């Protein structure tokens, strides 16, 4: 049961989940410079909107 | 009497529909001129914020926002010549190739 | 209020650039001459970094309400200077084989080191403005200088297209913050107030909309590795180094002036982008093989720590220490990293060397530039006897001193990543593949003295802290 | 005033090592050599210096030498080095294991050699380091700095079987593993810095200043929590524990960085010196947790080196399983459990060198490291399948070694503290026999298994024979007379066991 070392790849499981964000993450970086300027006006829309609900 | 409220509303929906008009359009002829409808439109901010206040410094960054403006329309008109000479084609999604 | 003899004693890294920049110039209508026309723009960064010592034996004061000159702008100024220089010396051998005009290429470096100096001498949101666009729209002309080819052109569209949507967001947040406060000086911007109003925290949004366009912080960071990878090599390098440097010294000079900095809500927006930004820029440059876009993402993550630096700038007394220390630690390995790509990319011939495949096995044709890069690759990693460490432990130290736990975690963790990537490269240099100029010389030169400058102050950092200690603003 | 150039002259002798290289490719070997003699003899005459034996328990801080030299004055940060009964026994270990790993990459004719003889000179000085310095920022910096060296040595000058990326990956696992669990520990160290730099207003990274440092309980738990990560990643704890195996198995074929990066346990020492001083409530409420997690670590580590078919991964889960024991003593408060942890961290360094420098001409002999091809290696060699004999029977406990004073030391303390972890711990034991005996077994008795193994191989040299029977008299004489090293080591056990037990 034990010779696969189960504890190892329980403590493998950080960097598989730092590889599959890192994979996501980079589908925003289509290289369309109308997405980039769409993604400039979401975040202002999320910055405004968090700096008035607080 | 008009209020300072109306007036950054009126520089808001400029600027807005400016943005839009920078995102929704391909041709790099008409992202330039959103362009110049978002500086045009924080400038005309600048104004009504030196009128509220009686101070001269709305209009002279108003002078500085257009100063801008106009070496930006400029850059902007020799990218776009670059951009026709070497595509023929004014379509901002046909410079894409740098992604990942 | 006009300007005293002394305001110009104050005033002379920016006359003598911008002295240089009309005879760099004058020089070019009168014949065009790569070597001369090189030689009078670093004799001219030169003459304003040793007109820095008479800046300092003048004294920290105000010129015009639009600057202010104290030993933090001399700071700034000197590694703009520094940027700027090292820039320069990377272009030369680059544009020897460039067919077109070459001289521009230094005057529009020196009106970017203007911009530069004048972001690192800027109390107004005049001056922010100004120095922002007069750093940018150069760098629209730099990034594009080699517009034959498709890399160059396009990342000369988007960063120009991208930097006029981002001026135009900072525009307007300084016209809502000049419609709420009537003053347009840092340190009356929040005077007149219950420092929460919604017009002026609108405002500083908007502002923090563009300032996160020019430093790269997440979501407004889509453009770096873009940029980045179509610029030419010397352009990266001063796109990395002068820009990030002088923007980020007017932001940290702005939240320390302005009464509004000590806002909780901008203070947790500012949070929320340096964690998405230190997390997002690693984790998306794990898998890059390309050194420049690896190079974007990393300026990401770094200018997220320093945004960890800028949180607790309020709250404690070692946060503009610490983006001194980590500023001067991250320009010299951004330079040493930059420049040994410069000089495998020189002379130009179009595309770059910017793929790891062509990195691979440099240590056996390139051994010192192999040693230099890989010395840089553990800086930018922040490990310990590298200057990068030492920028490290100062914004961990300054998180730790404010209680910014979830920064803290986030700099630990983002630092794993880190180390895996940056030891990537550093490894892929020694494995297997399968120039005779002094310029270039001149070019290694300055990547070897990073290098060492980088190990010796990661070992002993001490005069390091006491000249950025020196370099105190005016409370 | 000896301890600076305890830390120097490994470093300077690397600097050599690189640059006499141009003199001859015969020539860097003998600077390693000369370098690491001299570094051993320095910590023996500080041996003979101190008068160890005659030191009695006056308290917390008590160092028989001591060096301060300023280093960053703007945080209190110093060079500061204090050697006492404890830290000299982990140096005079450390001498001894750089000598034998000079001695092990003798043969490596290699046209880059001086850069191999760098970084391992640069790692042994690095272990000194941490054994030396009491300035938390110098320690950190120390444990820190020790990892680029052993990084480069695996993934350039590591196994040569394996391709390149398996030891890429190693190296990388390794070095993020440790140089994370170190950004957790300077995290703890800032923290503790930042309390009592609240509680008094003045910076210092000094060990013995940071001692009286009032903390609420939380606060505390939190720091020693930070400490702990980083030395549960370096001991190996469990399950900090998986870098271990594949670090060893794309280690530099002859052994010397596994002698010299892994064998010496900085961990162990620095939860005897930092995490049990420095926050000792903490760690008396962490006592189950860190002895649960020691529990685990033996029988786990017992089960791991038993399913291995690589020898050198079973060496190194053998390690896992003995650590256990080691953070079982340490979290214990006992005098006697404490002193068979220092007696069995030696013990364990030097059966393991012997097991790890054994397999590595075990490998020059056949080619191959799997056991499930390798059998009936009794008849074809001349003296190594006795002496792996030997150190094999060393690790299982034996009396006459000194795995077993080690060892049975730390159960009777245990036992006299918690007796139901204790007997768990006893049945552990019986499990390292089974792994001994296994492992003995796949090797060297039976049948052979492939045609690598059906043939007469060569005698081993007579280097390789004077380190291994020099390793084998040492054990033996440290399980037959461990009363020097008990007397050597009784006054810091007993300051640090008086401080846990003073203050709870
Ligand atoms: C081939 C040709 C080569 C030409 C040479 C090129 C390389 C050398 C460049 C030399 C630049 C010299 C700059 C000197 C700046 C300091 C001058 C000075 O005297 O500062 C003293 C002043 C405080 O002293 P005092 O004058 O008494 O002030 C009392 C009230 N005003 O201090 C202050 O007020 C603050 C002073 C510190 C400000 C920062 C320092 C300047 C910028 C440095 C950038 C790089 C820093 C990182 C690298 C460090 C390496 C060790
Ligand atoms: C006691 C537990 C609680 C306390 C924990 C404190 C943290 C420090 C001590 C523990 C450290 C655990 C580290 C776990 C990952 C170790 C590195 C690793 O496994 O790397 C694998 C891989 C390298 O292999 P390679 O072949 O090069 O990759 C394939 C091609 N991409 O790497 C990659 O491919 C990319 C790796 C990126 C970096 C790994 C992700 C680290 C994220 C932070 C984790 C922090 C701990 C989280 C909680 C504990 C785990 C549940
Ligand atoms: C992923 C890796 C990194 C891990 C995640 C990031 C770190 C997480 C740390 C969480 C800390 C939670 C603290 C909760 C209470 C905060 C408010 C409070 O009351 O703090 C107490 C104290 C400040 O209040 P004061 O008036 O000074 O009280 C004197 C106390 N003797 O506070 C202090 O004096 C300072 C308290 C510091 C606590 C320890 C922080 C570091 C612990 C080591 C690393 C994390 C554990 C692994
Ligand atoms: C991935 C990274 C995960 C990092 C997790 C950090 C959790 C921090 C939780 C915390 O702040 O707990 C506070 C609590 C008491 O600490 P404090 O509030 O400072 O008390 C002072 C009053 N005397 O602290 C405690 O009571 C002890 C907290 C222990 C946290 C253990 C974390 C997990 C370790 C095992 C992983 C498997
Ligand atoms: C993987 C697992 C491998 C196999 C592991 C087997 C583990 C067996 C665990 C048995 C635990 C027995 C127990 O609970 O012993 C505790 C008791 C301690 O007694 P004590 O605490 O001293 O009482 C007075 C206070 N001073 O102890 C005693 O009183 C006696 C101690 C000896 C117990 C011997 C147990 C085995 C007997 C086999 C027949
Ligand atoms: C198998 C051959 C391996 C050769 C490795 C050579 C390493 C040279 C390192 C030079 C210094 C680099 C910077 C270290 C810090
Ligand atoms: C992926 C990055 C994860 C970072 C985790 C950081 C955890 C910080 C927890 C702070 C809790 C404070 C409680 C008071």
């Amino acid at each position: 049961l034990l010779k696969r070392d189960p504890l190892n790849s329980m403590m493998n499981i950080p960097a598989v989940l730092s590889r599959f964000a890192g994979k996501g993450l980079l589908l925003s970086e289509n290289g369309y410079l109308r997405w980039y300027v769409a993604s400039m006006s979401i975040g202002a829309v999320v910055v405004l909107a968090l700096l008035m609900v607080l | 009497m008009i209020p300072l409220q109306h007036g950054l509303i009126l520089a808001a929906i400029l600027f807005v529909l400016g943005l839009t008009g920078l995102v929704i359009r391909r041709n790099l002829l008409f992202m330039l001129i959103g362009l110049e409808i978002m500086i045009n439109a924080s400038a005309l901010a600048f104004v009504v914020a030196g009128s509220y206040w009686g101070q001269t410094d709305g209009q002279v960054m108003y002078i500085l926002a257009i100063s801008l403006a106009a070496a930006e329309a400029s850059i902007g008109l020799a990218l776009l010549l670059q951009l026709h000479r070497r595509r023929q084609n004014l379509n901002i999604d046909s410079v894409s190739e740098m992604r990942g | 209020m006009t300007i005293t003899p002394q305001n110009l004693i104050a005033l002379l890294p920016l006359l003598i650039v911008g002295l240089t920049v009309v005879v760099v110039m004058l020089s070019i209508a009168w014949r065009r001459n790569h070597f001369l026309n090189a030689t009078l723009s670093v004799i001219g960064l030169n003459a304003a970094l040793v007109s820095l010592w008479f800046v300092g034996q003048a004294g920290a004061m105000d010129v015009t309400p639009l600057m202010r000159v104290d030993g933090f702008a001399m700071l700034y100024t000197g590694l703009v200077l520094l940027a700027s220089l090292a820039t320069c010396t990377f272009a030369y051998p680059w544009l020897e084989g460039y067919n077109d005009n070459k001289d521009e290429f230094y005057l529009l470096v020196l009106i970017a080191a203007l911009g530069g100096i004048l972001l690192a001498n800027a109390n107004h949101l005049a001056s922010l403005f100004l120095g922002i666009e007069l750093i940018s729209l150069p760098l629209f002309g730099l990034v594009g200088y080699a517009f034959r080819q498709k890399r160059s052109l396009e990342a000369s569209i988007k960063y120009t297209i991208l930097s006029a949507a981002a001026s135009s967001f900072l525009l307007f947040g300084m016209a809502l913050v000049y419609a709420q406060s009537g003053d347009l000086s840092f340190v009356a911007l929040g005077k007149n107030l219950m420092l929460n109003e919604p017009l002026l925290l609108a405002g500083f949004g908007l502002m923090i909309v563009g300032l996160g366009f020019k430093l790269s912080l997440v979501p407004f960071h889509l453009w770096t590795p873009d940029v980045y990878q179509g610029a030419p090599a010397p352009v990266s390098t001063f796109l990395a180094t002068a820009s990030k440097i002088a923007i980020f010294g007017v932001v940290m000079r702005l939240f320390l002036y302005a009464p509004v900095g000590d806002s909780e809500a901008i203070r947790v927006v500012l949070a929320i982008i340096a964690f998405a930004s230190i997390i997002f820029g690693n984790l998306m440059a794990l898998s890059q093989t390309n050194i420049k876009r690896l190079l974007g993402y990393s300026s990401i993550s770094h200018l997220g720590y320093l945004l960890v630096a800028l949180i607790a700038l309020q709250t404690g007394e070692m946060s503009m220490e610490a983006v001194g220390v980590y500023l001067a630690g991250y320009l010299f390995s951004s330079l040493g990293a930059f420049g040994v790509v410069s000089l495998m990319s020189s002379p130009y011939r179009g595309p770059d060397a910017d793929s790891l495949f062509s990195y691979r096995g440099l240590f056996w044709h390139r051994p010192i530039l192999a040693a230099v890069m890989t010395v840089m690759m553990l800086s930018l990693a922040g490990i310990p006897m590298t200057l990068g460490f030492i920028g490290k432990f100062y914004v961990l130290a300054v998180g730790v001193q404010a209680h910014l736990w979830w920064l803290v975690g986030a700099v630990v963790v983002g630092s794993a990543i880190g180390l895996y990537y940056y030891l990537r490269v550093a490894v892929s240099l020694y494995l297997h593949a399968p120039p005779s100029n002094w310029q270039y010389s001149a070019g290694g030169i300055v990547v070897l003295i990073s290098a060492l400058l980088v190990l010796v102050l990661g070992v002993w950092p001490q005069p390091l802290i006491s000249i950025v200690r020196l370099a105190m603003p005016l409370m | 005033m000896l301890l600076p150039w305890l830390i120097l002259i490994p470093f300077i002798g690397g600097f050599l090592c690189w640059q006499t290289e141009r003199f001859g490719v015969k020539v860097p070997r003998w600077i390693a050599l000369i370098t690491m003699g001299l570094t051993l003899a320095l910590s023996l005459q500080l041996w003979l210096q101190g008068g160890y034996s005659l030191t009695q328990s006056a308290g917390i801080p008590q160092w028989q030498s001591e060096f301060d030299m300023p280093w960053i004055p703007r945080f209190g940060i110093s060079i500061h080095l204090a050697i006492d009964g404890l830290s000299l026994l982990m140096v005079v270990l450390t001498g001894l294991l750089g000598v034998l790993a000079v001695l092990c990459s003798w043969k490596e004719i290699e046209k880059y050699q001086g850069f191999f003889h760098l970084n391992l000179m640069w790692i042994l000085g690095g272990v000194i380091g941490v054994f030396l310095a009491i300035d938390m920022f110098l320690f950190f910096f120390f444990w820190e700095m020790m990892l680029v060296p052993m990084y480069f040595l695996i993934a350039l000058w590591g196994h040569k079987a394996s391709d390149g990326k398996t030891r890429i990956t190693a190296a990388t696992k390794f070095f993020i593993y440790t140089q994370a669990s170190g950004l957790v520990m300077l995290i703890a160290i800032l923290a503790l810095v930042f309390v009592h730099y609240n509680a008094t207003g003045v910076w210092t990274f000094n060990y013995e200043e940071l001692l009286n440092t009032p903390m609420s309980s939380g606060v505390e738990y939190l720091l020693m929590l930070g400490f702990f990560i980083a030395f549960a990643v370096k001991m190996p704890v469990v399950p900090l524990h998986g870098w271990l195996p594949d670090a060893h198995s794309q280690a530099p074929t002859a052994g010397s960085v596994d002698l010299a990066g892994i064998l010496l346990k900085t961990a162990a020492y620095g939860l005897l010196r930092f995490s049990l001083p420095l926050f000792p409530n903490a760690s008396a409420e962490f006592a189950p947790i860190a002895m649960w997690l020691g529990v685990i670590g033996i029988f786990y580590g017992a089960w791991m080196a038993f399913a291995q078919t690589d020898i050198k991964r079973l060496i190194a889960y053998t390690s896992v399983s003995h650590m256990g024991f080691v953070l079982i003593a340490i979290y214990t408060g006992s005098q006697l459990a404490y002193q068979g942890a220092v007696i069995q961290m030696i013990a364990h360094g030097l059966s393991a060198a012997g097991l790890f420098i054994l397999c590595g001409q075990l490998y020059e002999r056949i080619h191959t490291r799997d056991m499930r091809m390798m059998g009936g290696l009794w008849s074809k060699m001349k003296w190594l399948p006795a002496l792996s004999l030997f150190f094999a029977v060393a690790t299982l406990g034996m009396p006459g070694t000194g795995n077993f004073v080690g060892e049975f030391m730390i159960l009777f303390g245990s036992f006299q503290v918690v007796p139901v972890i204790t007997v768990i711990s006893t049945f552990g034991l019986v499990f390292a026999s089974v792994y001994s005996l296994a492992m003995l077994h796949r090797a060297y008795f039976g049948k052979a298994k492939s045609q690598i193994a059906s043939q007469e191989l060569p005698g081993m040299s007579l280097r390789e024979l004077f380190m291994i029977l020099l390793l084998v008299v040492l054990l033996v004489l440290l399980g037959f007379y461990p009363q020097p090293i008990l007397d050597t080591s009784h006054s810091a056990i007993g300051n640090i066991q008086q401080w846990f037990v003073n203050s709870v």
